[PDB]
DNA sequence: TGCGAAATTCCATGACA
DNA sequence: ATTGTCATGGAATTTCGCA
DNA sequence: TGCGAAATTCCATGACA
DNA sequence: ATTGTCATGGAATTTCGCA
């Protein structure tokens, strides 16, 4: 069997609703599987249109094999199928209730759920502006597993700006007293 | 006079050849010469006949000194006559150069992807979408290229699509022209705040940022070709085009800039699947030593009249847009410092110190 | 299919090197080459793996076979490629040229004075005494200058400003540019009643005048240097210009214009007197010899890779004002006659009979 | 003594008031001695001013060392003499009623007065628009003494208008009656 | 060990306002 | 304180298929 | 019959929208 | 049915003044 690649398969997911920020409520999460790569998009809502134009803006700088996906409505829908089809791109669906990735896809997915909410509190409509640095944060994290960022798998270099200290991740006592009030 | 008054009487004087006769008439000193009989003035009236002679259509040497053979003879004629072409201020500002710039520098390749990004504005174009302008956003290493459609070449459009691309990795170096998206303050806050180091062409100089103007190229050559009777809807073309040019192949390279900056290709037409049984360790491996064993053009030869710039030495400034019959170049400058065979630090005509390229200098004549 | 099917079994296929071992896997005709393995498609498929390898960018001849080799082999690859970019219109149209144009003529100088005037306009100059152009007038045989100011470059200033000089002489030929003012018939009937030719540059050729135009030049450098430090009122220069340059040495002529038009220099400064002791007679013999004696260049090597016109072969018109994101060349048309290496008569893309320069050429490529 | 040259001496005088052609009503005729090549310019007064202002386009074409006119109030004036001064020019004036010139130019000024005389009958007021064609005729007209038109004596060269049919230059009998009306 | 032809490499030309 | 670049297609050169 | 220097010739460079 | 041109100043070459 072949060695697992970059573009191979690409995980998708929304997260939301968020609190409005510029007039966005979601986030569309793509992950490459092999890399653990991160992009992020904002969109207004969890539907096909919005998927279709956040994944031209990605499939314009490069095309996955695969794209995977829980049985989402945006996901499932015929007009997702159709733009996939136009671009050879395989959809797959996991089992409904029964969401199935990977071991890496998973933990990415949980730490980009944990950053998020880390950031929320104190400016929760504020987030669309720290997109950019919420990836750079991901996308240079050290993988325990690989012992390599998604950053250094996906371009085979060092980046210019590694994240040697780690957020505690985890809210401290007066940031949830905050979580809790709002 | 006095000189002249010996000259007459027999007695030899430096300059002046002994085996022709000088003699006197109408009260003026004269010489029986192969071209004929010329009139020799005193010293001290040299300059004003140079000065007659030159100011009656500003000529050069040969043009100017015909003028004055005409009537006239004394030694080291052309001497002098360089002596005001040097001081007439009109000329030295007008006149054309026919010195050519020495060759031209073939900077290193970038070694790494995102050491250094290119970028600059194209446009305006025709209105697509009430967009009027393009970001272009070229990797210097890969010659991967991004694109962003704008209403303004404005540094608030700058910063906003930066912000986007900045996302996937932040860059060492941004090297732009001086338009003036680039040189507000607001953009140098926005990248000294990421890290990033501003690099500036010299002024009036697109070659310095041939990297992108080059790319430029060849989106504007793909948008023409796909927009052949069609009108001028180029919005939706630019992720078409930049997904194009960034996986065609470099044929002096044998690589695509896609396969410079991930080093396998991804889901599109015609992928190459050499490495499919490598691991991606093994694949990365490879694409360093791809990186490092590409081809890397030469310094040209020197043309057969060309000049290189030396501390000290006179030289004058290109006039950046100059008025109907106003004069093409700065009064004369001042070489402080040599950079590079084709850039220096001039003491400006404004009294300011000036980093140009010598393709926007010349030499001052006559030095 | 049928030809696969043959060389699956063993048999030997004319294009196919018999050294390589050709299996079918995955319902496929593939080879195992040294570049790896590669799909041989049939005869009946290449033409569609060729023009959808070429479209993704409309790539040249190699960074489309690149494309292309990633995945198929078969006989001849570039050939089949060639063959497509000799069809694609898009890109027949929207690419530069690679090859220039044959070295340029030098012809004949006129035999006389008023053998021949070339004429052009200047302008629009800054508003001097409500004029903003300037007629200009060169005889081809001694460069001698007429400058006449206009208030538009209009057929009824420039026949004005004609009959006022041809009081002193008719020409036998008047050269120009295509410019509105001298392709009107109001002014092909004024040359017509005074027996005077009317000959016209090809388009979009400035060089055909160059004869004004490096006139033009000198003009503009000399108004330049008395404005400097000064308002742009050339409208009282030009008499002055006029005659600055007209009595100005030609350095590789060793004359003034002044002096190939009449022989003998007028009462202006630094004036020539070699012939005072010659008759009007001997001086009219020895200006006949000077004439035809004069200095003359030679054609200049071709360069390396140049083209040269042949009649039928196929050529592409340069388009004259191309808009934003629209091909810089017209539809490939056929060279009708070959008037001398730097000029051609073509059946122009709208149908009619064109003389143009090759400048305005491109060789059409791949035939 | 020095032979005889082009530009050596302009003779110049005033013919008119002629009928108003085009706001025209002097002739300013000037003829170079040597050549005979004659030059014309419409004024509108015999001043200095407008003899000032023909000259100046006359000698941004040539310069004569001499300029030969009678005692005429243009010709006389001190703005005259500083403009000829100015360009080196040495004025030269005939004794008061005693014109003097030259055979050649005394012929010349005589065929120019006899040639428009014959042209202003039957168009009194479009002389102005012939003076361009009535130059050529002067200036390609064969010298009896030197044998060699104007044109020929001041370019070296032919003609492109050869002009061999000669006006009888006297007025035919239905000319002279339509003079006499007028 | 050499031939004819295909394949690859070379590189002048021109355009990025 | 900074610096030209590279797709293009005929031509020149090298390699290939075969003996 | 030759030397050093002045004078002449050569010619690449660039601009005429 | 038409076509590049030529001022410019360092450099290369020739000529000059003298012996
Ligand atoms: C010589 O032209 C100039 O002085 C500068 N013109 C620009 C040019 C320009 O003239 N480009 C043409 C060009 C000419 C020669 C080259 F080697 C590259 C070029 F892109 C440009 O491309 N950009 O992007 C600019 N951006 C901002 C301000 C000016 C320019
Ligand atoms: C290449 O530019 C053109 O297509 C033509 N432009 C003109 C030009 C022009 O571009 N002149 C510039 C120029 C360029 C190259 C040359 F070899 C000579 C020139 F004068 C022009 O001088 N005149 O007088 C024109 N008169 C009427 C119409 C056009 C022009
Ligand atoms: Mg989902
Ligand atoms: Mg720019
Ligand atoms: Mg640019
Ligand atoms: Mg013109
Ligand atoms: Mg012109
Ligand atoms: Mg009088
Ligand atoms: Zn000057
Ligand atoms: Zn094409």
């Amino acid at each position: 069997d072949r060695p697992q690649k970059p573009f191979d398969k690409f995980f998708i997911d929304y997260i939301g609703p968020l609190p409005p920020s510029q007039g966005y409520l979601y986030v569309l999460v793509v992950v490459d599987g092999m890399t653990g790569f991160t992009w992020l998009y904002p969109t207004k809502a969890p539907s096909t249109s919005a998927t279709v134009k956040s994944l031209n803006v990605l499939t314009s700088i490069a095309i996955p094999k695969v794209i995977h996906s829980d049985q989402g409505a945006a996901f499932t829908s015929s007009t997702f199928a159709e733009w996939a089809k136009e671009r050879g791109i395989h959809l797959e669906f996991s089992t409904p209730y029964h969401p199935q990735s990977s071991g890496k896809v998973e933990r990415k997915n949980s730490d980009i759920k944990r950053l998020l909410t880390k950031l929320l509190v104190g400016r929760p409509t504020k987030w669309y502006d720290l997109l950019p640095v919420v990836q750079l944060a991901l996308n240079n994290t050290y993988s325990p597993v690989l012992k390599y960022t998604p950053h250094q798998l996906l371009f085979g270099i060092d980046s210019n700006t590694p994240f040697a200290n780690q957020d505690t991740l985890d809210l401290t006592r007066e940031e949830e007293l905050s979580l809790l009030q709002e | 006079d006095a000189e002249l008054d010996q000259l007459l009487q027999g007695h030899y004087i430096k300059g002046y050849p002994k085996q022709y006769t000088y003699f006197l008439e109408d009260g003026k000193v004269k010489v029986s010469r192969p071209e004929g009989v010329k009139i020799i003035p005193p010293q001290s009236d040299r300059q004003k006949i140079v000065l007659q002679a030159h100011n009656l259509a500003h000529t050069g040497r040969e043009a100017t000194l015909l003028k004055i053979a005409n009537l006239y003879w004394w030694p080291n004629m052309r001497k002098d006559v360089v002596k005001q072409l040097g001081r007439c201020q009109q000329c030295l500002i007008t006149n054309a150069s026919n010195k050519a710039s020495g060759p031209i520098l073939r900077p290193d390749r970038p070694q790494k992807p995102f050491d250094k990004f290119f970028i600059d504005y194209i446009g305006p174009l025709p209105p697509s979408q009430g967009y009027l302008y393009v970001l272009v956003v070229v990797d210097g290493m890969t010659g991967f290229t991004w694109l962003y459609p704008t209403k303004a070449p404005s540094t608030s459009a700058t910063v906003k699509s930066l912000n986007v691309l900045t996302s996937i990795a932040i860059p060492k170096v941004i090297h732009s022209d001086q338009g003036a998206a680039f040189t507000s303050s607001t953009f140098a806050e926005w990248a000294k705040e990421r890290g990033i180091h501003l690099e500036f062409s010299t002024p009036y100089h697109p070659q310095s940022s041939g990297k992108v103007e080059r790319k430029n190229s060849d989106i504007k050559r793909l948008l023409t070709k796909l927009l052949v009777g069609r009108p001028t809807k180029w919005y939706d073309l630019l992720p078409v085009v930049q997904l194009a040019l960034n996986n065609t192949y470099s044929p002096v390279l044998k690589y695509t800039p896609h396969q410079l900056l991930f080093g396998i290709d991804s889901n599109t037409p015609f992928a190459n699947q050499d490495t499919l049984d490598l691991t991606r360790e093994e694949e990365l491996s490879l694409l360093q030593e791809i990186r490092t064993s590409l081809y890397h053009p030469s310094t040209p030869p020197a043309s057969s009249r060309s000049w290189s710039p030396v501390v000290g030495q006179l030289v004058q400034e290109r006039v950046a847009r100059p008025a109907s019959l106003r004069p093409r170049w700065h009064k004369p400058s001042t070489v402080l410092k040599v950079l590079n065979p084709r850039t220096v630090v001039i003491l400006d005509h404004l009294g300011n110190n000036r980093t140009v390229s010598i393709d926007n200098l010349k030499p001052t004549s006559h030095q």
